[PDB]
């Protein structure tokens, strides 16, 4: 008989870098609000 | 019995026996589990060890 002492099997486990991983970022455009005095289209009429 | 089973597989492999166990063959088993089990159950030459 032989003993597995020296030849024992190996388990594996990755060295995950999640602890130092950057996050996913969401973008939102800062709308030029119409609540603030934004301009409007100058629909014109004629006084005949 | 997972831990003792791993020790037993170590023992058998060291003694020269080609052992098939799910944890060590997880890839081919992952392809198709039932086919994998059948492959070893069909073969008469394969000897099956039951861990009680």
């Amino acid at each position: 008989v032989r003993e597995p002492g020296s030849q024992a099997c190996l388990a594996i486990d990755p060295l995950v870098g999640e602890e130092g991983g950057a996050a996913v970022a969401k973008l939102e455009p800062h709308l030029q609000p119409r609540g603030q005095p934004a301009p409007q289209p100058l629909h014109t009429l004629v006084l005949a | 019995t997972a831990m003792e089973v791993v020790k037993f597989v170590n023992f058998l492999l060291v003694n020269g026996f080609q052992t098939a166990i799910d944890i060590f063959e997880d890839r081919i088993r992952g392809i198709d589990i039932i086919k994998w089990m059948e492959r070893y159950l069909r073969d008469k030459t394969v000897m099956i060890i039951v861990a009680i």
